[PDB]
């Protein structure tokens, strides 16, 4: 819906969406919520956000140490949702995915999980731990509390997936550049064309590539390629950690980096 | 998929879309070699010519001195590498061959998992890189040694607790990112379908043989047999052959730690909750909030806040029980081995020998024939038992 | 004497005439155990099912990989304990048992055989006493404490080379004072009658095995059998049942230390002179004025100035034969066996296995049959062989 | 022959033998030669000398350390056989016994051991290490040189060991105090009576107790008890021992013990 909207008026204006993926609570509430804003007055078309895992294993390094400052700076899931409703109140309109382990979202169970991401006005989940092939109570609960489940096609998917991901996924399609865990020093180099072009054969929802996505010389190959958007995190996140002792040069630098990313992606 | 996932509600394929199909490839490769007469007759010769199996079953006359218990114990211990590790690790090196795989990613934590990856990779041509928290580096360090001696790479982990949980997040992560040259040597029944139900079938010799041999002592099968649980490969190689033995108890032993009012403890079992990890649906320790906590045990083997699917299924069918031990009850189980048997126990099998003691001594007219799996040896252990021993 | 001291001019009991008694209740204890079934079937029934035997024999297919040489190990480092040690140390406590004893004065250098005896004295109720040089007490640290778990006292001893030498004086004269109600577990084939062939009989199993299994693997007997000599029981409980085999070459392995050249090696068989101690006539290391010298080796166990009167009679008649192997070959094929079969052998075994790679490398084309007494597990070795790693 | 004379003569003046040991070469050739004079001054009636050995299987602390002084002195068996005729040119008749390990007797040949031996003027050989059941080739070589051969009378010693002790030995029989190595902290408790009368009983060479006799009183009852006399080492070797640093106190002290010991055997 939201989702909906942007890639349609992106597709007006004849380009690319820039996805920034940040960590709730990193470093702290007030900080993250600040980090957030400058991220989407610099240029943001949507967001992807992180609530602080205990476990994160698709994340290397950069973002595990994000999930470490919000755990040290205290911040829980309740407090996640707390700021998503503040995110929401701000922004109506701006896409907001959420990335979550499937030990979040299966929690409290996974019905209210879904309840409550639409109540705060949640517009996507992706559970990154949760394959198609465990997919159905996921996607049931999604539908049901009017939330994208985002679905991802990893390079060494074949058509059997290719197939399941485009009916199964609303909102965005995950395109994975490379195999791995999320990291900025690592790029992906495979060509993924074929797979851009064979989502929009079985009309798969848009694709945001993600994963190694650290300059504006990727977001342009992304977009260039047939990709909807671009998705970077660990780029983001490295900004914040470098300038825990500068808040406002922190915000600064992450404000150049955005324009930047986002400038590529038209 | 070919094979059920599932125990019931407890097991499936938790891990992200890239790994799918490794775990495909490994299940099929699996189903291919189960029917392979010449992959079985390959399994079979390093097993018997190489581990050194069959192995024995010991009767503990000193120890029941007194009761009307009889107790035996299964000898995983004397395996080559000294604990039952090495069964499985043999069967998946040659899985790993098959799929034409060349390296091995491991995660060890009493070390014995990973002398056992060290060993076999040293014997069938593999490259073999092992992951460790740092605490289990120090409090195991023989086995530490011993991989390194063997040609494989040992990767100390600092994140976390330090100790088994974090050394598998780490090989987890590096699998995701090497799967098309590298096997991932699970070492437990637990993880992503495949892996339960492949490490049971390469461990399911334990119960056969205890089967064949306690008929052959007895003449009947034994009241109970008793098992460690760390993530469950011991104890559901002990327990498989005996399931549809419905007169044989099966007891399964999770650490008790410090005592499980103390919260450190290793028992998610009877202790936890259900919950989605290690790509997994299984009971862990966790949060209200759904965070996994880190676990404690004396023993590094037992240190680990999950276990295997198919231990949660019997548990809830009421066809296994599970009981824990603590720290303390063990070190007594492990002097009194050592002092009236003159064998050595893990501290992991000490927990299986303190609850079989226990069933003993606190009914010590009731006739019982108990059979305990000593999943291994203590030499890695005596470093640490000194330092205890003092205060 | 019921039985004959002597292997040609070697042998005898050259002990204080206090000890006699002691030496002729001995040999008449064990003459009576051998015609005794119900002993023999106590022996059969703890080899067996506490101990672990048979041992598996181990193809090594790596590391002979582009020869004509066929290798197999006989697993002695799989048997309870860690190695060959504990075969004969049940027998002789199941001999002290009989004759009424309640104690057990041992010594040990590599820590097998003293871990050996209070894993026994443990299992049979014996107390038990053992001796070691402060060398080998820190060079095989982790037998040390496996010893003192079980139950056994520990006696460092400070004086001379405080090796195994040293060791055996101790042990010696407490047993000249205690032997009424203690058994003097001697740790090799050597010493006084009837020791030498009391050992042998209770190793001879090894060959017996080897025998069975090589017929069996490969339809005919071996073209050399290779081990190691420290005292000479591992290689007289491998060649015992060959002997009459005059096909089968019987190559038993010194230790070369640093070099014969240095002086600082444990080769009296070949490098020696005949003497008379540790109540034996046989070749010893000694001055020219008939002091008994130190030997060296980089392993305890063979670091031993003497050697077993009945390896000196099969080399006088040239039935076996006895060559050397450095620290230096030793330890390369301790860490040649680690990286390509994924065994860990003892620096002892290591003599044994180096030999055999020479006999190979040498002559590449020569197509031989070889097995090789894999005496010992290498764990208690693992400290020693790091620190020499650096240089 | 000298031990005959010396037991006749003992007869006539009814009294037994005092033997006290020493190590030859303890703590250096010289002195070692002055403390024995003091010994056979002060009462000695025979004497038994121990020829260093690496080894010494049936020695406790003491005589050991008595061993290493020596090895410390560098003393060699080609030394010790210098000595002992330097101390039969001094003393014609006082019987000599050596106390040997086998592997010095055998080291250049067994007859040329003894042969040795009588070129000297040793008049008894015991060698610690060769039972009764090896003696063969050793007392046939010391008879060839007229050298009594010595033999242990053990207490745990049976009548076949009794005959054969009695027929093979000469000079004088060993009656051992008590199981154990040498040592005068040890003293041999039980009664000796029933041994002592059967070898007089067979015609065993008289018997002189050895082993733990470190006191007058310890004399004295062997005397008592019908031995011929008695054996003092490791009492001796203390003296030597504790006074290193006194070498006129340690003859002094040396020569009030031996006479003191000498006056019980009256
Ligand atoms: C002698 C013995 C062990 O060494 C042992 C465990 N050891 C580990 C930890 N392993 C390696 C990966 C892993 C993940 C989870 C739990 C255990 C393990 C190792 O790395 O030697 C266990 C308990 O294990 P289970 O039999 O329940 O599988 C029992 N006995
Ligand atoms: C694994 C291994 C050993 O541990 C070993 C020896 N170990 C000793 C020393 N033992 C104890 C008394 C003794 C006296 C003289 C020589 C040796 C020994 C011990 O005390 O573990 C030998 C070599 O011994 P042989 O087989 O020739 O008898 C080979 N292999
Ligand atoms: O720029 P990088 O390399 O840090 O990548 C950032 C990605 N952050 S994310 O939320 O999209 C993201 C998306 C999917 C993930 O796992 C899965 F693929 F297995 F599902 C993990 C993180
Ligand atoms: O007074 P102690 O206790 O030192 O005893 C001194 C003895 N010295 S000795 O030369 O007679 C002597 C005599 C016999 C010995 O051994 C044997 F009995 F086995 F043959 C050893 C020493
Ligand atoms: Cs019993
Ligand atoms: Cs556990
Ligand atoms: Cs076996
Ligand atoms: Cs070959
Ligand atoms: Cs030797």
């Amino acid at each position: 819906e939201r989702y909906e909207n942007l890639f349609a008026q992106l597709n007006d204006r004849r380009e690319g969406a820039f996805v920034p993926f940040v960590t709730l609570g990193d470093p702290g509430i007030e900080q993250s919520l600040k980090i957030i804003d400058t991220l989407i007055d610099a240029g943001a078309d949507a967001l992807e956000l992180g609530v602080p895992f205990s476990d994160p294993l698709a994340d290397g390094p950069t973002i595990q140490n994000a999930n470490l400052r919000a755990f040290a700076a205290g911040v829980t899931p309740a407090q996640c949702f707390e700021m998503l409703a503040l995110i929401r109140e701000k922004h109506p309109t701006i896409p907001i995915g959420l990335l979550m382990y499937a030990n979040l979202v299966f929690n409290n169970g996974i019905d209210a999980f879904y309840a409550r991401c639409e109540q705060v006005g949640v517009d996507s989940v992706l559970v990154a731990d949760v394959p198609v092939e465990e997919s159905a109570p996921f996607r049931q609960a999604a539908l049901r509390h009017n939330i994208a489940p985002i679905f991802i096609c990893p390079p060494n998917a074949d058509d059997d997936l290719l197939r399941q991901v485009a009916s199964y996924g609303r909102g965005y399609t995950y395109l994975l550049s490379r195999s791995g865990v999320t990291g900025a020093e690592n790029r992906g180099a495979l060509p993924l064309h074929h797979l851009i072009e064979k989502l929009k054969e079985y009309h798969a929802a848009p694709a945001l590539q993600g994963f190694g996505i650290s300059s504006p010389e990727q977001v342009s190959a992304a977009v260039r390629a047939g990709a909807a958007g671009a998705i970077s995190g660990s780029a983001i996140v490295k900004i914040i950690e470098k300038n825990l002792a500068s808040p406002k040069q922190m915000l600064a630098e992450l404000r150049s980096f955005v324009s930047a990313m986002k400038a590529a992606s038209r | 998929t070919l094979l059920n996932p599932y125990f019931g509600e407890f097991g499936g394929m938790y891990v992200p879309q890239i790994l799918m199909p490794a775990l495909n490839q490994l299940e099929e490769a699996f189903v291919s070699a189960q029917k392979d007469p010449e992959f079985q007759a390959q399994f079979a010769d390093l097993l018997k010519n190489y581990a050194g199996r069959p192995t024995a079953l010991t009767k503990c006359q000193n120890i029941t001195a007194g009761t009307r218990t009889t107790l035996y114990l299964k000898r995983e211990d004397l395996l080559h590498g000294g604990a039952h590790k090495t069964n499985q690790v043999l069967g998946q090196a040659l899985l790993a061959k098959r799929m034409g795989k060349s390296e091995i990613i491991a995660e060890t934590g009493a070390g014995q998992h990973g002398v056992a990856s060290a060993l076999a990779s040293a014997l069938l041509g593999l490259k073999c890189r092992i992951y460790m928290g740092a605490k289990d580096v120090e409090r195991q360090s023989p086995n530490v040694f011993r991989m390194r001696l063997m040609g494989a790479e040992v990767i100390p982990v600092h994140s976390g607790s330090a100790t088994l949980k974090d050394a598998c997040n780490e090989a987890l992560r590096d699998w995701s990112g090497s799967y098309e040259t590298a096997h991932y040597m699970l070492g437990t029944a637990a993880g992503p379908h495949p892996y339960p139900t492949i490490v049971r079938e390469f461990q399911r010799m334990i119960g056969e043989e205890t089967k064949a041999q306690i008929l052959d002592k007895e003449g009947r099968l034994p009241d109970a047999v008793i098992a460690c649980v760390g993530g469950g490969s011991n104890a559901i190689g002990m327990f498989a052959d005996f399931i549809n033995d419905t007169s044989v108890g099966l007891i399964g032993v999770e650490p008790g730690g410090h005592g499980i009012e103390t919260g450190e403890h290793g028992a998610p079992l009877k202790h936890g909750r259900v919950g989605i990890y290690f790509g997994m649906k299984a009971p862990m320790m966790q949060t209200a909030d759904g965070q996994i906590e880190e676990s404690y045990s004396i023993s590094a083997g037992l240190d680990f806040p999950s276990v295997g699917p198919q231990h949660a299924y019997l548990n809830s069918i009421g066809r296994a029980d599970y009981v824990s031990i603590t720290d303390d009850e063990a070190l007594e189980a492990f002097k009194t081995l050592c002092r009236h048997e003159g064998i050595i126990p893990a501290l992991e099998s000490s927990h299986a020998l303190a609850h079989a003691l226990k069933m003993m001594r606190e009914q010590p007219e009731k006739e019982q024939l108990l059979v305990v799996n000593l999943s291994g040896r203590g030499d890695k252990d005596i470093f640490t038992v000194h330092d205890i021993l003092k205060a």
